[PDB]
RNA sequence: CGUGGAAGUCUGUUAGAGUUGGUGUCCUACAAUACCCUCUCGUGAUCUAUGUGUAGGGGUGAAAGGCCCAUCGAGUCCGGCA
RNA sequence: GCGAAAGCCAAGGCCUGUCGGGAGCAACCAACGUUAGGGAAUUCGGCAAGUUAGUCCCGUACCUUCGGAAGAAGGGAUGCC
RNA sequence: GGUCUUAAGGUAGCGUAGUACCUUGCCGCAUCAGUAGCGGCUUGCAUGAAUGGAUUAACCAGAGCUUCACUGUCCCAACGUUGGGCCCGGUGAACUGUACAUUCCAGUGCGGAGUCUGGAGACACCCAGGGGGAAGCAAAGACCCUAUGGA
RNA sequence: CGAGUGGCUUGCUACCUCGAUGUCGGUUCCCUCCAUCCUGCCCGUGCAGAAGCGGGCAAGGGUGAGGUUGUUCGCCUAUUAAAGGAGGUCGUGAGCUAGGUUUAGACCGUCGUGAGACAGGUCGGCUGCUAUCUACUGGGUGUGUAGGUGUCUGACAAGAACGACCGUAUAGUACGAGAGGAACUACGGUUGGUGGCCACUGGUGUACCGGUUGUUCGAGAGAGCACGUGCCGGGUAGCCACGCCACACGGGGUAAGAGCUGAACGCAUCUAAGCUCGAAACCCACUUGGAAAAGAGACACCGCCGAGGUCCCGCGUACAAGACGCGGUCGAUAGACUCGGGGUGUGCGCGUCGAGGUAACGAGACGUUAAGCCCACGAGCACUAACAGACCAA
């Protein structure tokens, strides 16, 4: 993938119950894989800012719930280190739901997003209220 | 840039940002500061602070 | 069937003993390239900071913004360069010859040698040139020493004594230029030899840590969940099979960690100068305050603080050099706090 | 609404009795059954001291072939016996 | 303090649950404290550990042999002068 | 099959059961995924009425499963605390010992060798360690068979 | 249908062990095999491309996380370059676990007149030992080579020190009607492994400072105890990972394969002689160890009545003993003191305010006071202590 222009300490593990940052219908999300990675022998799968995810729908709407669809992690509780050293961190863990081609599921996207996701998530970003 | 707690000229290539629920930012240049503001505390009030002095 | 993993720890680095030197002894040296040169210097680990920098890579996206860059202060003070070896090639391999020595020696050189009164430099210089013409000289080298007494943080006053190789341009032209440096008083910087924004091989005795287990050692598991309680937490699981019916110098086992000679490769050299810019405020922590020659190594350096480490021109390079770095901001902030 | 104060009733390391898990500690022990934490019962078919009765193919047994002096699908001692 | 509870302290008893000296005192072990982010992914199994907690107020479902369930759950309060 | 054995020929119920071999039975609930658990179906290898059947409030250091909460159980380990451990003075056992013994790789041999064969390696002594081997030490195998054994 | 290899499955036999070689699964840690799952290089295609399918060389590296089940196996989910198999007493209990198997208790079903049985199910159910030898990991003392200090050499030894992936440009290009859609190369990053380090983020921090509950010292001040900090808040140094830094390219020789020249065999032929190429694999490169390499090494200087070393003393860049390193008055080695740099968060006392209360009294607020208290770090500073002095030695 392209360079984020940050180095992140993953703060997600797979089973991990995060928020779906979006008008989707889903409010909770579980991470159940991550994109790209492969691990080593008894470490917990680990997922952070940036990383596209396989999710699952645990507390939504009917016809969002029990949904496997992939998302990206959009804000996190760990710190993240940006280029002139600062450390940044969320209130929460935030994912959004995405699609086959990048884009966004919902229309409307709650809460803040780190510039670095921006940058990697074209339309995730220019649906974006406040970017961090 | 100044801390927005305490209010002392943040050393470049140190500290923390914290990223608020509705997008409000909130430097910080120690973890003393983030722990005395997660604590309730105000940094008026704390005479060891610049903003109070 | 038992999932793979990879084995805990490298077996390159073996035996994982004490280092017979405390100074680091370099093992191989950069090619005969440029104009004659001395391959190498030294200096006293000072402590850490970091720095604000331009960055330099055409190829980042990010050239030109500013960039923090962490950095190790090391002390480096003129040396002196009070001989010249040279080796010659035998069926057995490369054997010295002789030396070449000088007249001026630094006052508190007695306290490591037997210091020189009668020698003879001509005749020496001549059998190294007689081998020369024969066509079985090997490679020149010299005897360097460091100045620990210019250095008011480090104790010691009992110079550091190292080898130094000298390459370049033919063996005729850098002979010359070593026995230049010689017959002066051997007195040569960092400046000398190296440019800001060069990468340079650090090495070093690293952090001696007495005996220590598996876990720290070897990086192996703790035991985990009820066999931790058991009554072992941080041994292995077995010294190994029944059959092969001994133990395997390859398993896991304590003994001694830190301590040992370690050459830690392409490390770009910041910034070199002299003065007090690159000094902590309240002195650097278990060292004291830097008012004189020194270089800024970005990273880490292996060993402790006021430890004696090497440096050399990168052997196996990755990146081009890209020379004098722009440094927007020196930390100068106290390491208490 | 009050009174009353029942209970093989409840909570309780009250005293006391017991002994679920840790498969912890110990395992040439402090100990030939111990130590710690945890846990159960604690006005009753309760617990306990002393005195007293039942004796070996016999006792005793809310029954596990449990217990009858570190000895039990037939105690211990000596003898039959070399 | 509800208390023959805890914790602290008298009266009284003791320093005899009877080998000491030294090393910032390493590995390893027994007991134990604290660990960011995640939160049972560990394991046959939450085993171990932890969480909750005293008291007052409000409020309390299914089922029920009408005794019970029930301290259900849940919510608030609590110092000193 | 539309009586025959041997008297009758399984009624209420409950049912894949602590009983169901087939079996992870089929359907459903729940989970990303559930040989689990629960519900329904149920031809029940081989359920079933005081050899008691069924149902069940309350009770339980009884067995299984699910959710909320919590957390070093785990990702993945770190630092610290106390007693040991280590060195010194004093005290002072035991287990174990055919002999020899610095081993390693192959081979061979009653087929599972520090000791035999061929090679390789190997200067002696001591300290600390975790336990790979001595088919380690501790117990004249509990299992199996045998004895014109015992209870 | 025929010929074999292996010793992973099962069966057969009864050679070894019954004065005992602890047993399924798992776990942890180490080595290996190749019949190769991925990664490298190749051949073929029913090979346009892309994606495959089949085959060859090849064991360097990798081959992971989870739901049911004690399960091995397997079924299933989502990731992945791929989520290969097998050997090591079905590796591994003087390592672990006890879920299963495998006693003594009990229930159900089946069988039995019955005691009881079951190659059925089910609940419960114990795991000893202070290491003599050997083996390896690390640490010392001696002897050999035959005075000392310093610097080296390199026989040999170890390494995976690196493996793999994504993205960008190439390029919406080659190719193809279209749909679709590459590569060489150059770049940026991620992941696993590896070694090191603490400026930064984070943890610890029973140093330290503060708040505060119970009780005791009459109150106050200031203290002890509440498990080895009563509890709560903050936290320096250090140690750390969840933090940070570093880990090629290129040569050489080959395999499979592609070829050149070329004969036996006038031609042909990559092979028979000869030669050019060509794998993540081999060697070198690089890192680590390494004069006990018995051919027991080399160089330079000092010295054989004196070079050097040991003891002693003050200390750590070192450390379980031993070892190692530094300093020792021609000195900043340690301590004291003073600064600096840090931690906490505003001291005792007094003054004013203070809901009230006749007054007595009064929780608390402000000021004095960035105060008080404290520091495992630095600097200054010979004030105290590194004194005295012994020994070995060609
Ligand atoms: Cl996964
Ligand atoms: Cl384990
Ligand atoms: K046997
Ligand atoms: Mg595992
Ligand atoms: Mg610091
Ligand atoms: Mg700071
Ligand atoms: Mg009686
Ligand atoms: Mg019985
Ligand atoms: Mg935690
Ligand atoms: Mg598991
Ligand atoms: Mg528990
Ligand atoms: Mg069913
Ligand atoms: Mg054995
Ligand atoms: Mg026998
Ligand atoms: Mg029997
Ligand atoms: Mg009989
Ligand atoms: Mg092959
Ligand atoms: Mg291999
Ligand atoms: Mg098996
Ligand atoms: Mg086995
Ligand atoms: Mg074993
Ligand atoms: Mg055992
Ligand atoms: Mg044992
Ligand atoms: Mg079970
Ligand atoms: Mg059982
Ligand atoms: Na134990
Ligand atoms: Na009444
Ligand atoms: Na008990
Ligand atoms: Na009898
Ligand atoms: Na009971
Ligand atoms: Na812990
Ligand atoms: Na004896
Ligand atoms: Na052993
Ligand atoms: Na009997
Ligand atoms: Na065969
Ligand atoms: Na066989
Ligand atoms: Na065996
Ligand atoms: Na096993
Ligand atoms: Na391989
Ligand atoms: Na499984
Ligand atoms: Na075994
Ligand atoms: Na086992
Ligand atoms: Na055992
Ligand atoms: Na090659
Ligand atoms: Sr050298
Ligand atoms: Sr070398
Ligand atoms: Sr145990
Ligand atoms: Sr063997
Ligand atoms: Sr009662
Ligand atoms: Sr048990
Ligand atoms: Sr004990
Ligand atoms: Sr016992
Ligand atoms: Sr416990
Ligand atoms: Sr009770
Ligand atoms: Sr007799
Ligand atoms: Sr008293
Ligand atoms: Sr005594
Ligand atoms: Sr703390
Ligand atoms: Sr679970
Ligand atoms: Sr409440
Ligand atoms: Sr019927
Ligand atoms: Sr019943
Ligand atoms: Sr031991
Ligand atoms: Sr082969
Ligand atoms: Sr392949
Ligand atoms: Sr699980
Ligand atoms: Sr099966
Ligand atoms: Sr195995
Ligand atoms: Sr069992
Ligand atoms: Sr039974
Ligand atoms: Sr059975
Ligand atoms: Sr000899
Ligand atoms: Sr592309
Ligand atoms: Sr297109
Ligand atoms: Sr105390
Ligand atoms: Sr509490
Ligand atoms: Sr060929
Ligand atoms: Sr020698």
């Amino acid at each position: 993938m392209e360079a984020l222009g940050a180095d992140v300490t993953q703060g997600l593990e797979k089973g991990s119950l995060i928020t779906c940052a979006d008008n989707t219908g889903a409010r909770e999300l579980k991470v159940i894989s991550v994109h790209g990675y492969s691990g080593t022998k008894n470490r917990h799968p680990k997922a952070g800012l940036g990383d596209k995810i396989t999710v699952s729908v645990t507390k939504g709407t009917p016809e969002m719930r029990r949904q496997v669809l992939e998302a990206v992690v959009v804000r996190q509780r760990k710190p993240i280190r940006r280029p002139d050293g600062t450390r940044v961190k969320f209130e929460d863990n935030a994912a959004v739901i995405v699609d086959e081609n990048e884009d966004p599921r919902g229309t409307e996207l709650k809460g803040p997003i780190a510039r670095e996701v921006a940058q990697r998530f074209g339309s995730v970003a220019s649906a974006a209220t406040m970017i961090v | 840039r100044e801390c927005d707690y305490c209010g002392t000229d943040i050393e470049p290539g140190t500290g923390t940002m914290f990223v608020h629920k509705d997008g409000a930012t909130t430097h910080f240049c120690s973890s003393k500061c983030e722990n005395n503001a997660d604590l309730g505390r105000e940094a008026r009030n704390l005479e060891w602070t610049d903003t109070a002095r | 069937p038992q999932p793979s993993r990879p084995r805990k720890g490298s077996l390159g680095f073996g035996p994982r003993k004490r280092s017979t030197s405390e100074t680091p002894r370099f093992n191989s040296w950069p090619s005969d390239d440029g104009q004659p040169g001395v391959q190498g210097f030294a200096g006293y680990k000072a402590g850490m900071t970091h720095v604000v920098l331009v960055n330099d890579e055409p190829n980042s996206p990010r050239e030109g913004m500013e960039e923090t860059v962490p950095v190790t202060v090391i002390e480096t003070p003129p040396m002196r360069a009070v001989a010249l070896r040279a080796y010659e090639d035998t069926p057995y391999g490369q054997r010295p010859l002789t030396e070449v020595w000088t007249d001026e020696f630094h006052s508190e050189l007695d306290r490591t040698l037997d210091v020189p009164e009668d020698h003879d430099p001509d005749a020496a210089e001549e059998q190294i040139r007689d081998a020369h013409e024969a066509g079985d000289l090997g490679d020149l080298r010299l005897i360097t020493h460091t100045v620990p007494d210019a250095v008011p943080s480090v104790p010691k006053k009992k110079p550091d004594v190292m080898e130094t190789r000298v390459g370049g341009g033919s063996v005729s032209d850098r002979l010359d230029h070593a026995l230049d440096i010689v017959e002066d008083g051997g007195e040569h910087a960092m400046n000398d030899i190296f440019r800001a924004g060069e990468y340079a091989d650090v090495a070093g005795v690293t952090k001696g840590k007495g005996t220590q287990g598996p876990v720290k050692r070897w990086g192996v598991q703790k035991r985990k969940g009820k066999h931790a309680r058991q009554g072992w937490r941080r041994r292995i699981g077995n010294l190994g099979p029944w059959n092969p019916s001994r133990v395997r110098s390859t398993v896991p086992q304590q003994g001694q960690t830190g301590y040992h000679q370690r050459t830690e490769l392409n490390k770009r050299l910041i910034d070199i100068g002299e003065g007090d810019e690159p000094t902590v405020d309240g002195g650097f922590v278990n060292y004291g305050e830097v008012d004189g020659p020194y270089t800024l190594v970005k990273g880490s350096v292996p060993g402790p603080d006021k430890r004696l480490v090497r440096f050399r021109p990168a052997v196996r390079p990755n990146d081009q050099p890209r020379l004098d770095p722009e440094v927007r901001y020196v930390s100068n902030e106290s390491n208490q706090g």
